[PDB]
RNA sequence: AGCAUAAGCAGGA
RNA sequence: UCCUUGCUAC
């Protein structure tokens, strides 16, 4: 035991700190010796002196120690009176010379050592070379010595001789590139090498002794041959075809709301009256309900009696003035109660003989045709409505001298035009409606609700609301960010129905109203929907669609003053026209030109139908045409494009368009953007 | 009349009417019920894009292996993608590669990137994103998963000591070296595994659905690996990220502009009297299917030839756990009956005994995958999924395109993680068809398949590279996310200056003309406004915020002084994105107005801008009612445990506390040590410096019983 | 008197059965992987649930011993401000924070504000001292560089400051002695005349002293002269299509 | 019924 | 075997 070897000669308490010493630095044994021999000196070194002193003495022995705190001390003593160290530690503390002193122990020459310490640090510190051989070569300044250096190689000879009577001179050395290799990992990674190798090792050296050959062209002409493909160029063969519109029933109005179809009834807005159900309750004042009176045959439809039951129903509780549906066989039917499938666990089955034979299947979705409606509500939507402002915007800050002033008069000039419109009665229709329903969706699980549908504009300056329709939530109970809630619509409309366009509907009748301009009649329609806790996240904030807008207006008038240097932007926005809405009869080279400041109207209409219709379709469909955008960009500049494989790209074009109004639509104006443009460039077909 | 708005663009360019082609002001597509045919379809499409049937039997794992290298058997559709690599001909590609630019080029790369791996602390692991805990079987974030792997650590075998990159992952290996791995299961009860299990499940990458990704029709399934890949992971991605970084023809560090106008201009200035040049954009399709793990190997066994002995076997090892991969096959399916009414739940484990209640689709990508399956995983061995190396692809398409055959006609370009532009430089249009299809030749030799379906080419530029479609002669920026404007939602005060922030950034970096920049800072404040309740004073809103604000404003004097939190007006402007609006108004406030909102003596925030309205909004209720209440009483008992740690040393947040000894000695020694410094020059008192050491011992006494 | 109360502490957290099993386990960067155990997965939606927070009647957690000081349980009209449902901490509405706000006491405190904010208040005196002219309608344009951005005059790489706050605030376990101390330690004599007395925290110092050293350098891209004074200056001064400079001075 | 689109929600403890 | 309840202001 080299322990025992040890403590014949190594002092007592050298064992617990200097072990505790070799316990921080890591799992060593000729460490244990080296501490021995380099503390038990630093312990030689200050055994008998300082006589007399301050009241610390004037060595400090703080080299074996919890490696911590030489530091700290260090800081103590050279923050107290004022000095420095030099990247290094010191072994023991002098303040009788106001230095450090750093004692090293080599079986060399000293002369080495000391060129290597001294090499690193040089004159900085203060350095002591001592040798078991009993060489001494040092700094130049000196102390009280000639009795600690007497005893100090009187001990280096003492321990000397005992390694030469132990034989133990290669173990007394002072002072990373190794992965553990273990066992599983070696037999894995022979395993996984490639098939013409064995283990790692050839495969390592053949890849350090590799050079390349002139077989790599061979192989590669080798594989040109045996290829067959062809480039398809589009001067020659401009097989651009048109896109397949389904030739299918015509794709029904699918949005959540009705927007040209509508019909409000008004009042000055109350300020303290303010809350949702207090709107419906003074609208239940305002329009009045008891001519409200349906009968229970519908024009057609699917279900009638429910829906005249759950309409008194809800008449009766508005005329209440509460708002909650008391449990009936209507709502019970309408919103979806107890309508769930029993998840079962694979835990207990109770298998049967031939009994509840079970399985899955799995169907897709079905395809419609061009819708016809589409048309009449994107020139409803742009056309300017006499109520003003729709959209709840903000205040205008102060400006500088600065470009400030253009931005503000873009924004004063753009919001100018687009508070007027439909579009904004549409997003203010959704804010409110479906912000009050995500709130009533948030503080009310478990209990049906009902959230009117309403507006909020300046009518000649008075400040009024409207009221659109009745809403019904359906006990939302939003675990997930899916869950699909059941909303029950009665909507309000003054026009005859339509089997093609509300296909969903269950239109019945309302009444007559008095319109001046002689008393019209009034339709009220019905409608079961489904909302999503996403939906509701999203549909609650467009106004971000006016975000992007005026981006698109902005970037054609910097590109007009990109081309130009001259400070030409408000009559710019006056003697520019651009091309929108070809005719219907003839379609080549008859386009109606606009204003450019009208243009935004336009463009606001586009970015909230992008709110509307996202699908997967209007996804993949935005690709695919920003890749026929890209073909027609490289046909108006002659710079005769081409393509490898275009009957694969009509598969995933004609594979993404389904079922979504948007896409079929956008799908038939690109057609008819191939023809005009196909009047001027040719790389299409009629 | 009709109408149609792409006629914009018959007098215009695809750099401004290009915008209005993105449908991002909606809602993203997610993702409904299970995901086993998503991960049935890359798995199976994986092993019939594999291109042969050479199988070798396994010793440590007890499923077949089928190779993936240098065993091709050819069919005539070479059209359709290929999965085989040539080793041969890629490591020809090296060596044509290093002969281009320089003559130590991997052992300078090398010795940069183990110069940064052995400075490298083991807690940059838990800086990521999630991970997959193999001790519940659940998707955690990484310093969660970390700490339960530590906790297995030092509750199977000894304690923890490393605080290294290195001396854990040899922890790893050790743990691989055990025969038997105890942790904890639900409440906390001690479990064992066996070896073999053990490799079954530190192998093992869990798949789920992409949820959110704008422009796709049919969803896809993206993995996330475990947590004795990731540091393996992150040394391959520093050493690729110096290659990249040091490379001419990539661009995923970024300046991606520059680099373009460099090699256009450059090459343009490299034409004969007859030659010119055609630019082809591609797409490589499948890149998740084509990269196989074993050219990594080879690749990075030819890398690190000459660099050392350490990073020689440690570049050599996340190669090889990919090429062995277990993959979680989602949650299973369900059945029903013909009335619909009762729906059972078959889960991934007994999908084998319950195989004849499947479609014909699933049945016919479940027979294809069959011979693979495990109880819970399957055994894909080639695959290289999402959420994985995509700094050494870029590396194999600067390989392809750095290509030489020996006239005069060649190509360059520009490479991404699996979007490429092509320059082609020929003389006749028959020599371009011979060009091409000898790039098609090398990319699909070496295992890269273009698509041909999303490829084209123009004489000039006209190309595009990561949605930014580049024009003759001007550029159009990336059509931005728009709900990021508004993503802080935390506060009264950090969200109006996070959101100046957020338009500040992409102002810098995108466009962003100052209307969008003006227009969308008013609409964030008024989504700030309909958020917290709180208008301005002029306006005739009267809730139960604005009546204390409307009856008490007399008070205030200076009225274009208060903040918008509580009913101001809007004095921040574009030139002022970089200033908050506490700090901008704090000239014009009322002095018993700024003294009363400043006050830190404040019952909300008590128990970057400035903290005077930072309150915290209460937590949920169903935290405490499931099973895993007591879980949140180990955070709790965490959280007082770092309240200590804090307590104890007075600055540790700002630097890291790098140490490997224990931390309750740390805190011993250091009262110990303050109480001599501050004994000496301060206390002196026998009875308080006699029972702290009394509370110290007895403490020590108590903690090591 | 905080050792004893340290003590008092220790010895009560040591008095637990199964917490001592948690320290003298782990290590000391261990630390950092417990400070981080958030058991939820991303807070995917945080405006969401702050617009579902901001729609109940007491969504705030708010202390009870300094409302109940001065405050009032409910307003002049049926506006509630307080709860008796739950640690003593006391479910409140932000009725009460703006009424704090407008009917609450008020403590002096201007100069430790105008002093922590130094840097900002310095972008504000030098942004409303400045003075703009007419724009120009020009093509404009160039790559991404690294620019120090902040009028700095002391001008460190973030690795003096760590270390420079290690030898000033708290040098008992500062750092390893390194070369880089000898002017800068003049320097910690000139810090060490600043931050002795004063009631501002640790963190909220070392966070104070890290704005006036570091010129923060982004990868940003810039046209133009490279001064670090008009960085700010960068996205207000030139875009893609335009550009507006006449700064004089 | 409906939302929805290759599979789920339309309560659960 | 059983159905607890949150209070909404553009």
């Amino acid at each position: 035991v080299i322990r025992e070897i040890a403590k014949r000669f190594l002092e007592q308490a050298t064992i617990n700190i200097a072990e505790e010493v070799v316990r921080e630095y890591g799992d060593h044994e000729r460490t244990m010796i080296s501490v021995g021999v380099h503390f038990q000196a630093c312990c030689l070194i200050s055994d008998e002196y300082t006589l007399e002193d301050e009241t610390t003495p004037r060595y400090v022995l703080l080299e074996g120690l919890k490696r911590q705190e030489a530091i700290s001390k260090q800081n103590n003593i050279c923050s107290t009176l004022g000095l420095e160290p030099l990247r290094n530690l010191a072994d023991i503390f002098d303040r009788k010379t106001r230095r450090f002193l750093e004692v090293g122990i080599t079986k060399r020459e000293s002369d080495e050592y000391y060129q290597e310490k001294f090499n690193k640090i040089g004159n900085d510190m203060d350095i002591h070379v001592f040798t078991y051989e009993g060489k001494y070569f040092s700094n130049n300044p000196n102390g009280l010595e000639d009795i600690q250096k007497t005893r100090i190689f009187t001990f280096l000879s003492f321990v000397s001789d005992e390694l030469r009577k132990e034989n133990m001179f290669t173990e007394m050395y002072v002072t990373e590139l190794e992965m553990y290799k273990s066992k599983l990992f070696i037999a894995m990674r022979d395993e996984s090498v490639p098939l013409p190798y064995i283990n790692y090792e050839h495969l390592r050296t053949r890849c350090e002794t590799f050079k390349r050959n002139q077989a790599e062209c061979e192989a590669k002409v080798a594989d040109v041959a045996s290829r067959l493909k062809i480039k398809l160029e589009h001067l020659e063969e401009n097989k651009l075809r048109p896109l397949e519109i389904p030739k299918e029933k015509e794709a029904p109005y699918t949005h959540k709301f009705l927007m040209k179809d509508a019909w409000f009834f008004a009042k000055p807005h109350d300020s303290e009256r303010a809350q949702p159900q207090q709107i419906l309750y003074d609208f239940f004042e305002a329009a009045n309900m008891g001519f409200m009176t349906t009968s229970p045959k519908p024009i057609f439809g699917k279900q009638g009696l429910m829906y005249h039951s759950l309409w008194g129903q809800t008449k009766r509780a508005i005329k209440d003035k509460r708002n909650e549906l008391e449990p009936s066989e209507q709502r019970d039917f309408l919103c979806g109660i107890g309508r769930a499938s029993k998840k079962i666990q694979e835990d207990k089955w109770q298998e049967s003989r031939e009994e509840e034979f079970k399985q899955e299947e799995t169907k897709g979705a079905a395809k419609r045709g061009f819708p016809t409606w589409f048309n009449e509500e994107w020139l409803w939507a742009m056309r300017d409505s006499k109520i003003g402002d729709w959209i709840p915007m903000a205040e205008m800050p102060p400006c500088k001298n600065e470009m400030e002033d253009y931005a503000k008069k873009m924004c004063e000039e753009l919001e100018s035009k687009i508070q007027g419109t439909n579009c904004a009665r549409e997003m203010s229709k959704l804010i409110h409606t479906i912000g009050s329903l995500h709130t009533e969706c948030r503080n009310f699980p478990g209990k049906v609700k009902i959230v009117p549908i309403y507006c909020r504009g300046t009518l000649r300056g008075e400040s009024t609301d409207c009221l659109f329709g009745i809403a019904i939530k359906g006990k939302s109970h939003l675990n997930k960010d899916d869950g699909m809630y059941t909303v029950v619509t009665f909507e309000f409309s003054t026009e005859e129905p339509n089997p093609s366009k509300h296909e969903k509907y269950t239109v019945f009748e309302a009444g007559t109203v008095p319109v001046e301009a002689k008393e019209k009649k009034l339709f009220l329609y019905c409608r079961t929907t489904g909302m999503s806790k996403l939906k509701n996240d999203w549909f609650s904030k467009c106004r971000r669609c006016l975000i992007p807008t005026m981006e698109t207006v902005e970037q054609i008038v910097l590109k007009e003053c990109a081309l130009k240097e001259e400070n030409r932007v408000s009559e710019m926005l006056e003697n520019k026209r651009a091309w929108i809405a070809h005719e219907n009869g003839e379609n080549l080279t008859r386009l109606v030109s606009t204003k450019l400041k009208d243009l935004c109207r336009m463009l606001i209409v586009t970015q909230f139908y992008y709110c509307i219709y996202n699908d997967n379709q209007l996804e993949g469909f935005c690709n695919e045409q920003k890749k026929f955008l890209m073909f027609l960009q490289a046909d108006k500049d002659s710079k005769s494009a081409f393509t490898f494989n275009q009957k694969g790209l009509y598969e995933k074009i004609e594979e993404c368009i389904v079922s979504n109004p948007l896409c079929i639509f956008l799908a038939d104006r690109l057609n008819k953007l191939f023809l005009v443009a196909k009047s001027n460039g040719a790389k299409y077909f009629e | 009349m009709e109408i149609n708005p792409y006629l914009l663009m018959l007098n215009n360019d695809i750099t401004s009417m290009i915008s209005l082609t993105y449908p991002y002001t909606g809602a993203p597509p997610m993702s409904h019920g299970t995901s086993t045919k998503y991960s049935m379809e890359t798995v199976s499409r994986t092993y019939s894009y594999s291109r042969t049937k050479k199988e070798v039997p396994s010793g440590i794992f007890p499923i077949e292996r089928r190779k993936f290298c240098n065993t091709i058997e050819d069919k005539e559709n070479l059209e359709k993608p290929n999965g085989n690599v040539d080793i041969n001909f890629m490591l020809s590609l090296a060596e044509m590669l290093e002969e281009k630019m320089g003559k130590g080029f991997f052992k300078f790369c090398a010795n940069e990137a183990e110069a940064e791996i052995l400075k490298m602390h083991f807690s940059k692991l838990t800086e990521g994103r999630q991970t997959y805990d193999w001790t519940s079987e659940r998707n955690m974030p990484a310093a969660t998963a970390l700490q339960l792997t530590v906790d297995a650590i030092q509750e199977t075998q000894g304690t923890f000591k490393g605080t290294t990159m290195v001396e854990y992952c040899n922890k790893i290996l050790e743990m691989m070296d055990w025969p038997e791995v105890k942790f904890k299961k639900v409440t906390l009860m001690i479990t064992k595994i066996g070896r073999e299990e053990f490799i079954k499940r530190i192998c093992t990458i869990n798949t789920m659905a992409k949820d959110g990704e704008r422009g796709k029709y049919k969803r896809r399934a993206i993995a996330t690996p475990g947590m004795g890949i990731r540091p393996f992971s992150k040394i391959v991605e520093t050493l690729a990220q110096k290659i990249c970084e040091r490379l001419a023809e990539s661009g995923l560090p970024v300046e991606k502009k520059a680099k373009l106008k460099t090699t256009v201009s450059s090459t343009n200035s490299k034409l004969q009297e007859g030659q010119f040049m055609v630019n082809i954009t591609g797409d490589n399709s499948k890149w998740n299917e084509c990269q196989q793990p074993e050219a990594y190997l080879a690749m990075l066994a030819y890398i690190t030839k000459d660099s050392s002995n350490l990073m020689k076997d440690l570049c050599s090892v996340a190669p090889t756990l990919f090429c062995n991969k277990y993959v979680k096959m989602g949650q299973g399916f369900r059945a029903k009956n013909k009335r619909k009414t009762k729906e059972i739940v078959i889960p991934a484990k007994k999908m084998k005994e319950r195989k004849e209640l499947m479609n014909a689709e699933w049945r016919d990508l479940f027979e294809t995958i069959e011979p693979y399956m495990d109880g819970e995983c399957c055994f894909l061995g080639g695959g290289m999924l999402m959420g994985m190396f995509n700094m050494l692809s870029t590396v194999f398409g600067v390989m392809t395109l750095n290509y030489r055959e020996e006239r005069n006609c060649y190509w360059t370009g520009l490479q991404s993680s699996d979007d490429f532009v092509l320059f082609c430089i020929s003389r006749t249009w028959p020599e371009m068809e011979m060009t091409i299809l000898k790039f098609i030749a090398v990319c699909k030799l070496m295992g890269i398949n273009m698509s041909l379906e999303k490829s084209y080419g123009c004489l000039p530029e006209l190309f595009e590279f990561t949605s930014m479609f580049f024009s003759g002669d001007f550029v159009s920026n990336i059509a931005l996310e728009l709900p990021a404007f508004t993503t802080a939602g935390m506060n009264e005060g950090t969200d109006f200056t996070a959101a100046m922030s957020v338009i500040r950034t992409n102002m810098i970096n995108n466009g962003l003309s100052p209307g969008t920049a003006l227009m969308a800072l008013r609409i964030c404040l008024q989504e700030f406004r309909a958020t917290y309740r709180v208008h301005p004073y002029d306006s005739g809103v009267k809730n139960h915020r604005m009546k204390i604000i409307r009856k008490f404003i007399e008070t205030i004097e200076n009225k274009d002084g208060l903040l918008i939190s509580d009913g101001g007006k809007l004095m921040n402007n574009i030139s002022s994105l970089h200033i908050p609006e506490e700090i901008l108004k704090e000239d014009l406030m009322d002095p018993s107005y700024r003294n009363r909102v400043f006050n830190p003596r404040n019952p909300f925030t008590q128990f970057a801008v400035v903290s005077t309205h930072s309150f915290r909004t209460r937590s949920n209720r169903t935290l405490l009612n499931t099973d895993m209440r007591a879980m949140a009483l180990e955070e709790k008992r965490y959280q007082v445990v770092c309240n200590m740690y804090r307590s104890v040393f007075e600055s540790a947040d700002v630097n890291t506390p790098i140490g490997s000894m224990s931390m309750g000695e740390a805190i011993e020694a250091k009262i110990l040590d303050r109480a001599r410094t501050q004994f000496e020059n301060g206390i002196i008192g026998g009875e308080e410096y006699s029972e702290i050491k009394r509370l110290i011992e007895d403490a020590k006494r108590q903690r090591l019983s | 008197s905080l050792l004893l109360t340290l003590a008092k502490e220790y010895a009560n957290l040591t008095k637990d059965k199964k917490s001592c099993k948690l320290l003298s386990q782990g290590t000391v960067s261990s630390y950092t992987t417990f400070k981080k155990w958030t058991t939820s997965r991303k807070e995917k939606n945080p405006s969401l649930r702050m617009r579902w927070a901001m729609g109940s009647k007491f969504p705030i957690m708010a202390n009870r011993e300094i409302l109940e000081e001065a405050g009032i349980p409910e307003q002049w009209e049926g506006i509630d401000l307080w709860s008796k449902k739950d640690l003593g901490m006391v479910l409140a509405s932000p009725a009460a924070i703006t009424y704090w706000n407008f009917c609450g006491p008020g403590v002096d405190n201007s100069s430790v504000i105008k002093d922590v904010y130094k840097a900002k208040f310095m972008k504000k005196e030098r942004w409303r001292e400045t003075l703009w002219g007419p724009m120009n309608f020009e093509l404009v344009g160039k790559q991404r560089r690294v620019v120090e951005t902040q009028p700095v005059e002391i001008k460190l790489n973030q690795k003096e400051i760590k270390e420079l706050t290690m030898w000033v605030l708290f040098e008992d376990e500062a750092n390893l002695a390194s070369k880089f101390i000898q002017e800068n330690f003049s320097l910690v004599l000139s810090l060490r005349e600043l931050y002795k007395g004063k009631a501002v925290n640790k963190d909220v110092a070392a966070f104070m002293i890290a704005h006036q050293f570091s010129p923060e350098k982004r990868f940003l891209p810039t046209f133009g002269p490279i001064r670090p004074e008009r960085m700010e200056l960068l996205h207000c001064l030139g875009g893609d299509f335009w550009k507006i400079e006449a700064v004089t001075a």
